[PDB]
This record gives C-alpha cells, structure tokens and sequence, in this order.
C-alpha cells in the first residue's frame, strides 16, 4: 500500500512538491538500507532540511525506533494499521480466539489495530515534556469504537471539536498548537 | 549588569516562499518589512554609537541588502524598495551567516557583535553543514538571535542557545511587535563578552568664519551641493553632512555628546514602582505626575521619592522618559 | 596565473569611479601601479552537483557530434515499483551528502554623569525671598503696565533685517563635478595614508609601508597643486580652500609624528 | 489643536535680586506677559488648550490644571487662577541654603506626561501638536544635566517642540535641548518689551512656523570634556560600560573598574 | 525527595512527579501488598521506569522476605540499556541519601 501510494503521489506532481518542501525517506524491507536511511533521517532532523520518513506499522523500524524531541514530530498515520484478511495464521489465531475465551473477530481485529496504531503513535511524547501532535489522517479513528478502545491518555486530551478536521482546518489547528508549544513553560 | 553599549547588529530577512504566506492581516514579508522599518528607526533612536546592517537571502543565496551605516533613512530607503521584492526561493542559514561573518569578522573586539534572523521558512537548504558554522560563530562571539515565525526550528534552537542568542516564535502580530521592541534594547554583557577602550571624536558645527571670509566651502562626504557650514572631523577635515558617522578616512567614530548622553538610561535603568491598587491614606486627589484624578484604583509610588503616580503616568516614566519627574528633585 | 589581469579587465569598465581614479593615479605618473592593488543553467547545475553518475556520463559522453536538446532528451529516460522507492532513497541521500561537504556592573562615582562634559551672601537669599514675598501684592495690571507703544515699535524694529536679534550661490555648476571628482580622488589616497597611521605599529615590516605612503604622500601633493593651479586661474572667485586643509594636515600629522619618532629613537 | 505649556522659571533667588535692584522689569510683569501669551494662544481658537507651570529650587507646581469687568469666562477663570496660585506660591516657601539653584528638568518632565495624558484622553478623531514654551530666568545647575538630557531626548521621540525663551543668561544646555527637538530660540534682550517677541515667534504654532519669517537659530557648541577637568576636548576615550568621554588614554577608567587588557 | 506513600515512605531522585506518578505509586502498591498479579498502563516513555524501580526498592525494603528479587523485562537491549542507566541514577541518589553502601545488585542479561 505505501509503494502504490508513492507511485501516485509519483506520477502526480504532489511528491515532487513534498521533496522541495522537505527531504523525503522511505523504509524498506531489508534491515541495511532501514538502518541508513533512519541514520540519515537524523541527521536530516538535526539539520534545517527536515526529513519525511515514510515507514509501516508492522515493520521492525517502528517498533525499535523510538522519537523524541525534535525527533518524529508530527506523527502521521495514514490508514488504519489492519494486517491483510488472507493471512490463514491469523484466521486460527482470531477464529479460536472466538471458540474460546469469546471474543467477537471484528473486536480482536480492531483491537490488534488499535493497539498497533498506539504503538506506533505513542513515540513523541517519550519524555522531558517535548511537544508533538498526533495526526491520524482516517475517518475509521473518528469512530467511536476506534476512540474508546485508544489509549485514556490519548483519547482524554481528543476532543469533539478537533475530532473530524477537514484537511485544512487540521493543518491551521496545528500551526496554532506548534504556535503554542513555541515559547516556553 | 554589564551591557554593551555599542554594537554592530545585522538583521537578516529570508526571502523564502514561505514569506508569501499572508498568515498575518497583510503579507507577512511586507508586514515584517513595515515593523522592521519602525525597529531601525527606534534601534538608532535608543543606540545612536550602534549600527545595523540589513542582509536579505532568498533563492539559496544571500545579498547584502546595505552595509554597515549609521544612517536611519538609507536602511529605511532599502526596506521600502526591498517591499516589492519578488520573494520567490530558498534561504540558505550557512550563505546568510556566512556574509554576515565575512563583513563581523573584522569589526572591533570590544564592539558586540550581534544578528537577529527573522526566520521565516523552516527549511534550510545550505551548501555546509551548518552545525560545524556554530562552532567558528562561538569561536568569534558572534550573537545569534533567531526570531522564528510560525515554527520552533530546533537548529536554530541550539544555534541560539549555543551561540548565547534567544529564540522565539511569533504569537501573533502584537507579540512581534514586543519581540522585536525587546531585542532594541542592548543585551547584557556575558563572560565571553570583554571591553576595551574605543578610540571616539567629538565635532563641532560651523559656518562661515566672518561675512563668508576665508569660508570652506565643500559638497559632501557620503546630487550633493556645495555647503556653506556644516560638520568637520578633527583628523579627516573633511566635511560631513550628519552626525553620528564613522570617519571615511580615520576610521574613527565621530559623533556629538547628546547622541552619548542617550544612552545613560540604559546604564541608569529605573527600578519598577510597585503597584498598590488601594489609596493607602493617599489623600492627594491629583496624581502627582499629571496633577490628575485618579479615576482607576491604581496607584505606583518609588523608594526614594514616595510620590504618586497613576497608571499612564507610571508607564510612560518606565517606557519612555526613563526617568522618575518627582524623584529627580 | 594572470589573476590580477583578469580582475582588472573584469573591472576595466563596469565599474567607472573604480577605474576613474585608478587611471588618475597614472594619468600624471604619480606612482606605480602594483601598489594599488597590492594594499587593496539552475537545472544543469542541480543535477551535476546532484548525480555523480550524471557527471560521469558527462565526462564521457561531452558533445562530439551530437546535441544539447538529445542529450536533454536523455534525462528523463513489482520491479519497477520497488525501483521508484530505491530511487527516491538514493536521490535524498545523495541531496543531503551533497550538503554535507567533507557580569554585575559595580561602580564608585556615579555623579559625573549627573555633572556631564557640559561645563560651568547668605542674606541676600534672605533679603531677595522678603523682597518677592512684597512685591506680588498687586495683580492684574495688564491694563497699561505689561507694554508700551514706544518699546512694541522698538521690538518690531529689532525684529526687522536690519535690526537686532534678526541678521537676516549655485553661480558655477561644471566646476562642480571636477571637485566631486578631486575629492574622491583625495579620498580613496588619504584612505590607505591613513589605514595605520593612528596606531603606533613599533615594527619594522608595519613601519616600511608607513614611510612608503608617506613619501606617497609627497608625491601626489605634488601634482594636485598644478590642477588647483588650472583651476584658480579662471575667475579668481568661489575660492577652493578646504582641499589644502585636508593637506597640509596631513603634513602636519607627517612631519609632527617624524619628530615623535625621532624624540622616542 | 493645539496644547501649549509654559514652564515659567520663577526662581525667588533672582527674581528677588531683581526687586532688590528695583529694576523695570519685575517678576510680575513676567507673570503678566505670560498671561497674556497664554489667553491669546486660547484666543486663536476654541480648540486649542494651555496649561502653566512654575519652577522653584524645592519643586514645581502647575498654574493651571462671571463678566463682572465684561470679561470671556474662560480667560477670567485662567486669570484668576493663575494670579491666586502664583501669590500663594511665591508667598509661601521654605528656606534651604544649600539647594538654591532653580529646577527646571523635573517641571519639563512633569509637562511631559502632562502631554501625554492630554493625548492619551483627547478623542483620536482630532490630532493634538503639543508645545513648551520654556521661559528661563537664570542660570542652570550642572548637576541636572543627565535628566534635562533625558527629559529632551523623550520631547525629541514624542514630538514636542521645546521653545526656549532664556533671558538675562544664556543656558547653552536649554540651547542645545531646543535644538535637539527642533524648538525656536529666542534670547531677548529688551525684557520691558518682552511680550511682543512672544506674540510674533513663539505664539505661531508649529503648522505656521515654516510659513513664516523668524529669528536664525543660533550656532550650538556641542562641546565635550573629560571626567577629569570639564575642558573642551576633541577626542575622548570612552569604554563600552561607562560610556564616559575620558582624558587620556589609561589602564582602567575610574567609574568602570573594568580589567581592560592591554593591546 | 522522599515520598510519604500511603504504604510506606519511598525515596525519588527528581525534584518533583505529576499527580500521575502518585496515581502510579499507590496502585502499584496496592497490587504488591494483595500479593496477585495485576496490569496497568502508564503513557510516559520515561518516569515510568523510575518510579516503578524506586517503589520496588522500597517495597523490598520494608519487606524483604515478601519479595526475593525484581525481574524487570523489556523489549530490546538498547531499550533495556537506558533503565540500566536509570537504576544506577536512583542507586546513585539513594547510595547518596544513606551515607553508605548496602548489599544491593543489580544487572543485565
Ligand atoms: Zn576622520
Ligand atoms: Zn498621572
Ligand atoms: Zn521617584
Ligand atoms: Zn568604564
């Protein structure tokens, strides 16, 4: 899904425009060229350029990797982080999971993906009070399932207001919060 | 607290895209460039000795908009014409500090040097890492204050906190206004800051000796006609038009005592009065300061002096006269 | 390399008054001109610095019998899909190698500023204070007593040109740009003359460039007096003074440090 | 409009001299040529406002904050005010022989916020040029030069004209304050007929002055001295803490204890 | 800083903790003094791991023969390297605090 993202946002000028913008990394599978490009992802967030590290959600990066300041942030995440419905492992796994101890298939996949985006979404705040905001660019998190099964910390600080931003409203509210978490305590 | 009292300070603008961004009521370029008109004009009214020096960096390279000079109204010219600049590119901190070292590198030691970035676009394209510039910027004690709009860059956050500078972000337009108002006044003097004596010459207006006899007649020195009185210089003898200026030839400052004596209020700074709302068997219906009523409960009085003053009168004295009236007696 | 033959045909001409006043310095053979300077696409670009194989096939494939617009047209030219991720990684990676090159104030006397640069019995306090107590017992005589005709005519007189309190030419215009021009000329020397004088520099290198502009001093002194000479003669009116202050001035600082050194020899 | 403020230089000490001497000229007659000034300036139109100080060696109090004689009620209020206030003032007043030289930077500053109270209450619609016809009356303190430097330098940023009106002396710090601010300066020597120099070069108002033929400015020596003697100087050696316009180069300048390093 | 825990009284080597710490502290207690296994969540990346270890040290402390050891997992060796770093920071503070060495070790595998 992120190669064929990238491949449109290829063809189409957008990429071209995020490259000027700012620099532009992309993970892949395997673990030399994941180590370089987070290695020059640093020194791209130490340096003025910036970097857009495109990764996955289930990809070891994510998990090993943890940002702190200045590091990861803004955290997007495009898409809820769902594995693909074909997988037969998981079909035992969630299937008996179902037979025994009763949990419905839909609630075990939601919370597999809820706890993944959690995972994944929760770096920025690591410690020492660095500011970061959390954008998660789908409709399905809007959701009130998806809502109450995210973190308390999280889903308290959400609110109705923000919680269905149009494109723009989102990228205005964010400017205001970076803004804020400009000047000191 | 030791401030330095004279100081070369270089006002770097960003030509960036970014600029084009109308965040702000009017364009943000031409409203940076408006306010920056209104801060030199106010940074050479509250530090005449000083000069400032305006380089502007756009499309990845950096051009000195004016050199160095004592001249409010050159510096004002360039921010008028510079309003209608294309703003089209990338600036570059590493070309924009480097210029600005290049041009402080051989300025006096006992002078502070200083710069005040007003970032713009976040990005910042530069041929060298920049990180190895912090360290030469620190070796030559080069301040470096970044004023950043609408991002908190970490670079220039540890350029600033490294190099001994501040770092801020706009709030809005109003808090500009006070950033920028704050960082006129002169910074105190650290530990890596040193003084050192400053070789000064006082001049004398004059005109023609007797009836135009054995007059010096002279057209300028930096469409100038011919004078019949004006400044001189004590080594140059060449006639200058204005004052403050530094000597073409000398090399020396030449500047009068009034623009010295401007500067004492920053040395002598006035201690806050502290503010009671209640009359505090103040009977004097009459501020003091404006022989006034006293139509709000407020009221500022010293340590010395024990007078009244109501609230404009308080905050002109601590804003502009810089001088308690009753206390002066 | 010819490097200051270069610069001085990169400035022959795009730059008047810097060559103006250069030539003028020869224009009489007043010294040598050694001394002078001695003392004083966008896409292309992107990718060379851009593309090391791009460079490379530069080098190569330099146009021999083919053309700018083909080679141009060479630029743009699940396999391929990984390709497109591999690209981008290497493409940022190479951008960012490419720009990654290989005190308390205490002090003990404060009223001196209260007295600044500017500068400068007991019964007559008593008897003036008895006598102004006295005097203001009467008011409001505007009637006739704050002024009289006599004194008003007088004022006004006063206030007229010829009288106290009150005292009271653009002729040549081609002349004038012939000072600009001395005075620049005067200028752009005394600035080197000048450029170390004021500091002592007790060293033997620092001191031979010293005397070497001193005796520079003399030798274009020499030659403005005869321009001065072709200028006086004309009129005998709007005398030109100043420029021999700033002359003799500079002899006298010359010869007063001379003896200076002498005395501290 | 216009606000005009005169800050009359009333000393006792010379004023009093003055009586001793029984010369023409008397400290009420200076009082009631000022009056006069002000009444025309209030005269010229409705709009336009005054307001009086008067400067003594303890302080300085201000003078200002029916048709019995066929009088504008306006005017008779400022004359009876003005004429009770100056009584009771000069009438009344402690004795200090130490302090006897006449104040004037602490009545200029208190016309200061007085303007800028005025302004800050008058309504933005109608835009206020505010001016000090300064009267001096005798000779200045040395002492006092750092504040009237700085109450002239906030007259300068403000844009008020400081008008000096010095007689019987020549204050070259009132000169050079008037200068700094772009105010008229006046040095009549006919103090019986002083009333007309006002109402032909002060009282036109700054719209006017331009259009206007008035006495040249006087040469001001903007003279500097070293710490040490209080003689002109051409070249001073000041430090980057002190500021101070020094004597001769020197280790380390008394009023800065700084550890300058040699060079 | 010594925190007067309803349990007991607990050692802590930064200057102050949020109302959350304290939230931490107590059920944490509450769940060692019941003696059963138990879950909680905590958002901070790092505090946690502070608070938690100072807790337990004092836990032992007061009862030693309740709890033999700590066996404190994480997910990988350059994560588990920082609390590593943390405990020596909190045996430093406390070292510091009693004047002298106690038969405390700690380590890594
Ligand atoms: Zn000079
Ligand atoms: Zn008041
Ligand atoms: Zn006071
Ligand atoms: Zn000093």
């Amino acid at each position: 899904y992120m190669e064929s993202t990238v491949a449109s946002w290829y063809e189409q000028g957008i990429l071209e425009n995020i490259q000027r913008n700012k620099l532009l990394f992309i993970e892949t599978q395997d673990g030399a060229e994941t180590s370089v490009a987070l290695e020059k992802y640093q020194e791209a967030c130490e340096n003025g350029r910036g970097a857009i590290l495109l990764s996955v959600a289930r990809g070891k990066v994510s998990e090993g990797i943890d940002f702190v300041h200045h590091y990861g942030r803004a955290v997007i995440m495009f898409g809820v982080p769902y594995v693909y419905t074909q997988s037969r492992i998981l079909k035992a796994r969630l299937e008996y999971l179902r037979d025994q101890f009763q949990i419905r298939e839909n609630d075990f996949l939601t919370f597999d993906a809820m706890r993944h985006a959690a995972q994944c979404v929760g770096r920025a705040i690591r410690g020492k009070t660095d500011y970061g905001l959390m954008v998660f660019a789908d409709k399905r998190f809007a959701r009130g399932d998806k809502r109450g099964k995210l973190p308390r910390w999280i889903q308290e600080h959400l609110t109705d207001a923000n919680l269905n931003l149009t494109v723009d409203e989102g990228v205005q509210v964010a400017k205001y919060f970076l803004r804020q978490m400009a000047q000191p305590f | 607290v030791r401030l330095g009292m004279m100081r070369h300070l270089y006002v770097v603008v960003d030509g960036s895209r970014t600029m084009e961004d109308q965040d702000l009521k009017p364009n943000r370029l031409t409203c940076t460039l408006k306010l920056l008109e209104y801060f030199v004009e106010e940074y050479f009214d509250q530090n005449p000795i000083s000069q400032i020096g305006i380089i502007v960096t756009k499309s990845k390279r950096a051009e000195k908009l004016t050199e160095l000079s004592g001249n409010p109204r050159k510096h004002i010219t360039s921010l008028k014409k510079a309003v209608d600049m294309t703003c089209h590119g990338e600036p570059s901190l590493y070309n924009s500090l480097s210029i600005a070292m290049q041009t402080l590198k051989h300025m006096p030691g006992h002078t502070s040097r200083e710069v005040l970035i007003i970032f713009s676009s976040l990005t910042t394209c530069d041929p060298s890492n920049i990180y190895d510039l912090i360290k030469t910027l620190k070796a030559a004690k080069i301040r470096v204050s970044v004023i950043g709009l609408s991002a908190e860059v970490r670079v220039c956050t540890v350029l600033a906190r490294e190099t001994g500078g501040t770092y801020h972000v706009i709030l809005d337009e109003s808090h500009y206004k006070e950033l920028l108002t704050h960082h006129v006044s002169p910074p105190p003097a650290s530990s890596s800051s040193e003084c050192s004596l400053i070789r000064m010459g006082f001049p004398q207006h004059t005109i023609a000796s007797l009836s135009d006899q054995d007059a010096k007649p002279s057209f300028s020195m930096a469409e100038p006609g011919l004078t019949l009185g004006g400044y001189f210089c004590p080594q140059c003898r060449a006639k200058y038009c204005e004052l403050p200026v530094e000597c073409k030839i000398c090399g020396l400052t030449l500047v009068s005592a009034p623009h010295l004596a401007r500067s004492y209020h920053h040395l002598f700074p006035l201690d806050a009065f502290q503010e009671i709302p209640l009359e505090e068997y103040n009977g004097e219906r009459f501020c003091y300061g404006c022989q006034g009523e006293l139509k709000d409960q407020h009221v500022y009085v010293c340590a010395v002096c024990q007078n009244v003053f109501c609230v404009d009168c308080d905050v002109f004295v601590h804003d502009s006269l810089h001088c308690c009236p009753g206390c002066i007696h | 390399a010819n490097k200051e033959l270069e610069e001085k045909n990169r400035m022959l001409q795009e730059d008047p008054v810097l060559f103006q006043l250069y030539k003028d310095l020869v224009v009489s053979q007043v010294i040598s001109a050694e001394e002078f300077w001695a003392n004083r696409s966008d896409i292309i670009e992107s990718i060379f610095r851009t593309y090391p194989a791009v460079k490379m096939k530069y080098a190569e494939n330099v146009p021999h019998n083919m053309t700018e617009k083909e080679f141009w047209t060479r630029f743009f030219q699940e396999n391929s899909n990984a390709a497109i991720i591999k690209r981008f990684n290497h493409h940022s990676a190479m951008v960012l190698a490419a720009g990654l090159r290989k005190i308390a104030l205490n002090l003990k006397k404060s009223d001196r500023y209260y007295h600044g640069p500017t500068p400068i019995t007991s019964q007559d306090i008593i008897n003036s204070f008895q006598s102004i107590r006295q005097e203001m017992e009467a008011y409001t005589p505007k009637l006739t007593q704050v002024l009289s005709s006599s004194a008003a005519s007088s004022t006004i007189t006063a206030l007229s040109p010829g009288g106290a309190l009150m005292q009271g030419q653009m002729v040549p215009n081609d002349i004038q740009s012939e000072l600009k021009h001395l005075y620049v000329a005067v200028g752009e020397l005394l600035r080197h003359f000048w450029s170390c004088f004021p500091v002592n520099t007790p060293f033997l290198e620092e001191k031979v460039v010293k005397m070497k502009s001193n005796l520079e001093r003399f030798q274009v002194t020499k030659l403005c007096p005869f321009q001065e000479k072709i200028r006086r003669q004309y009129l005998s009116t709007n005398l030109v003074s100043h420029i021999e202050e700033m002359l003799q001035t500079a002899y006298n600082k010359l010869h007063t440090w001379q003896s200076r050194r002498l005395m501290k020899k | 409009l216009n606000l005009l403020v005169i800050v009359v230089d009333a000393n006792p000490i010379w004023w009093g001299k003055q009586a001793l001497k029984e010369s023409q000229f008397t400290l009420s007659k200076c009082i009631d040529a000022v009056m006069v000034l002000g009444n025309s300036h209030l005269f010229m139109n409705r709009s336009n406002k005054l307001a009086v100080i008067a400067s003594h060696i303890q302080e300085s109090r201000f003078l200002y904050p029916g048709s019995k004689d066929g009088k504008y009620e306006l005017l008779t209020s400022a004359n009876e005010v003005i004429v009770e206030e100056i009584k009771d003032l000069m009438t009344k007043s402690d004795i200090k022989g130490q302090h006897t030289e006449t104040l004037l930077a602490g009545s200029l500053a208190k016309a200061l916020c007085y303007i800028h109270r005025m302004n800050k209450e008058v309504k933005d619609n109608q835009e206020m040029k505010s001016r000090i016809l300064v009267i001096k009356a005798a000779e200045d303190s040395a002492l006092q030069y750092m504040n009237f430097m700085n109450v002239i330098f906030a007259a300068q940023k403000q844009n008020i004209l400081i008008d000096a009106c010095v007689l019987d002396s020549d204050s070259g710090l009132l000169q050079q304050a008037c200068d700094i601010t772009g105010g008229l300066y006046l040095k009549v020597p006919q103090m019986p007929s002083l009333l007309q120099y006002l109402l032909w070069v002060f009282l036109p108002d700054q719209d006017q002055r331009s259009q206007l033929i008035l006495p040249p400015p006087v040469h001001v020596d903007y003279r500097a001295a070293c710490f040490c003697h209080r003689n002109l100087i051409e070249i001073g050696y000041v430090c980057s803490v002190c500021l101070s316009i020094f004597c001769n180069f020197s280790p380390i300048c008394t009023t800065c204890e700084t550890a300058f390093k040699i060079s | 800083m010594k925190l007067n825990v309803d349990g007991l009284l607990v050692y802590f080597p930064y200057d102050y903790i949020y109302p959350e710490q304290f939230s931490y502290m107590r059920e944490l207690k509450r769940t060692l003094d019941a003696k059963g296994h138990g879950v909680l969540e905590m958002p901070s990346g790092t505090g946690k791991t502070v608070s938690l270890l100072a807790l337990i040290m004092a836990y032992q402390r007061a009862y030693p023969l309740e709890v033999t050891k700590l066996i404190y997992c994480s997910r990988t060796v350059p994560e588990i390297e920082k609390v590593i770093e943390e405990l020596r920071k909190l045996l430093n503070f406390y070292e510091k605090q009693e004047g002298e060495k106690l038969p405390f070790l700690g380590l890594a595998l």
